[PDB]
């Protein structure tokens, strides 16, 4: 597969949280799509950054960019 | 394509304008400068 | 056959630069998944 | 290592990054659209003959 | 009881909620200042926020002790220090979660970020 | 029998469909 | 046009103050009467560029 | 500062953004945990766990959230829709005629009075 910039080290803590053992291809295509995910987000923010004028990324940017993707809010 | 200008710094030129006779443009950028260009530059005299 | 972004990299430890530094090994976008999305839409 | 050198690399390496999906992003359409589709190609594909006739063929100037 | 009787008696209702708070967020809502909006609608819908929050506290007090005297903290509500002072009852984050889980929100985090 | 000439005219998803087919025609 | 060098302009510059960050837009009128600036708090202000 | 977290500011560096808030990697961090959490709860409710449960398990929630990104030719993007589709839409609105219009109306007529904020006060 490609090389991952999220560690799957997150994720196996994240499965031990869950009383959960994970082989090594599970543990790498959640690594993957974690990372993917990252990806969207980071692309929602800074196109709401860029529609602002500005080049300072704040948290209301990342709400935004995570209200238009249907992901439930962060308080 | 024309041509294209530079000099302008990273980071966007949010707004463009041009003079009444169409000859000269403005810009401004967000690194804090105003720029004037000139469409067509004067025929050189040799 | 400029200063500060030294010393925020430096802050790394060796291991994550390495990983980091992997990412150019990567073939790039080829993007060839959509072809079978193509073939459905045509 | 190079402190000048190793900043580069990293710094070029993280700006080309591109992560990639592991499953395809679904795309959404009406039902009817694709019922309809599904039934013409099907009564072509049987009035063609799997392709093996050529029905759209002119013979002369009209 | 009458929504006519309700506003007249607004006066003795206001709830703690300062002019100014209900001003800024209405603001940001699209609706003007009380000058331009009869005081009493504002009062009305501060309370309405008041009344909502108080819920949520009795909700999470009530989490709180019914857990008071196996035993070890539920995952992803990471938070606290030392734990606290003396027998007295503290707003954790544990509490407010099981509450506010209720209600449709969720507010769980990492415990050790690595 | 009667005989008629007509004719039609293209729109922009028959340029859509003919790029489309093009994009996954091998050569 | 043969020889010489471009056209001289001036300009005048308006500067906002104790913004903190919070403007997104900005527009002028078309005779330069007015100017308008939309923030992040999801209200507009309008002001007359003389005073009056 | 933990680790991860250097490395989502050095990205996020490395494409033009100048300056941050802190609490921004915090933020991207916790969001991810609760994805991966999300993730596999329904992979282990699905069925030890193979990667078909995970691929089943993020089809699955492909559903009714993440559609978006910067999805280009036939991607998934800007809301999930369809070029076939818009593009019939697009012709049965442009088949109509333009509105005619006379010069001592031209800039202040309004829609009907069925759309228009008028007694809302």
């Amino acid at each position: 597969g490609p090389k991952l910039l999220w560690n799957p080290e997150n994720v196996r803590d994240v499965a031990d949280a869950l009383g959960i053992t994970l082989s090594e291809e599970p543990l790498r295509l959640l690594a993957q799509d974690v990372e993917y995910r990252i990806g969207q987000v980071i692309v929602e923010s800074l196109r709401f950054m860029r529609a602002a004028n500005r080049t300072t990324l704040t948290v209301q940017d990342v709400s935004l960019a995570l209200r238009v993707l249907d992901v439930e809010p962060l308080y | 394509l024309i041509k294209k200008c530079r000099g302008h710094g990273k980071g966007g030129i949010p707004s463009l304008s041009f003079s009444a006779e169409s000859n000269v443009l403005v810009s401004g950028g967000l690194d804090c400068t105003v720029r004037v260009w000139d469409i067509e530059l004067p025929a050189d005299p040799n | 056959v400029e200063r500060r972004l030294k010393g925020e990299v430096m802050q790394l430890p060796a291991r994550d630069r390495r990983r980091i530094k992997e990412l150019a090994h990567n073939d790039f976008d080829p993007y060839d998944a959509l072809a079978n999305v193509l073939m459905e839409h045509a | 290592v190079d402190s000048d050198e190793e900043t580069a690399a990293v710094m070029s390496a993280l700006a080309n990054w591109n992560p990639q999906p592991v499953v395809p992003q679904p795309v959404f359409a009406p039902l009817k659209r694709q019922y309809q589709l599904a039934r013409l190609h099907e009564q072509l594909q049987a009035a063609t003959n799997g392709g093996r006739t050529n029905i759209f063929k002119v013979v002369g100037f009209g | 009881a009458s929504l006519r009787e309700f506003l007249n008696k607004m006066d003795d209702y206001a709830p703690i909620i300062p002019d100014a708070v209900t001003n800024y967020y209405m603001t940001r809502a699209g609706l003007p200042p009380p000058p331009q909006t009869d005081i009493r609608l504002a009062r009305l819908l501060a309370l309405a926020t008041q009344k909502f929050i108080a819920d949520i506290a009795a909700d999470a007090y009530q989490y709180s002790r019914i857990r008071a005297s196996l035993g070890i903290q539920r995952p992803g509500y990471g938070g606290g220090g030392q734990g606290g002072s003396q027998n007295r009852t503290v707003l954790t984050m544990e509490d407010l979660g099981m509450a506010v889980s209720e209600f449709g929100v969720n507010v769980k985090r990492s415990e050790f970020y690595r | 029998p009667t005989v008629y000439t007509v004719v039609l005219m293209p729109t922009a998803q028959a340029l859509h469909t003919d790029l489309l087919l093009k994009t996954v025609t091998p050569r | 046009r043969t020889g010489g060098i471009g056209i001289p302009v001036s300009a005048c510059m308006f500067t906002f103050h104790n913004t903190l960050g919070t403007v997104s837009c900005m527009d002028f009128s078309n005779d330069h009467k007015l100017v308008a600036v939309g923030t992040m708090d999801s209200y507009i202000r309008v002001w007359s560029l003389d005073g009056k | 500062r933990p680790r991860d977290a250097r490395t989502l500011e050095l990205l996020l560096t490395a494409q033009g953004v100048t300056s941050f808030e802190p609490r921004v990697s915090q933020l991207l961090l916790d969001f991810a945990y609760r994805h991966t959490a999300a993730v596999l709860s329904d992979a282990l409710h699905l069925s030890s766990i193979t990667a078909n449960a995970v691929a089943l398990a993020i089809s699955s929630r492909l559903g009714y959230q993440f559609r978006g990104g910067g999805g280009g030719y036939y991607g998934g993007g800007g809301g999930g829709a369809s070029k076939d589709w818009m593009l019939e839409l697009a012709r049965e609105r442009n088949k109509v005629a333009l509105p005619r219009v006379l010069p001592s109306e031209w800039g202040v007529r309004l829609p009907g009075e069925r759309f228009v904020l008028s007694g809302v006060s």
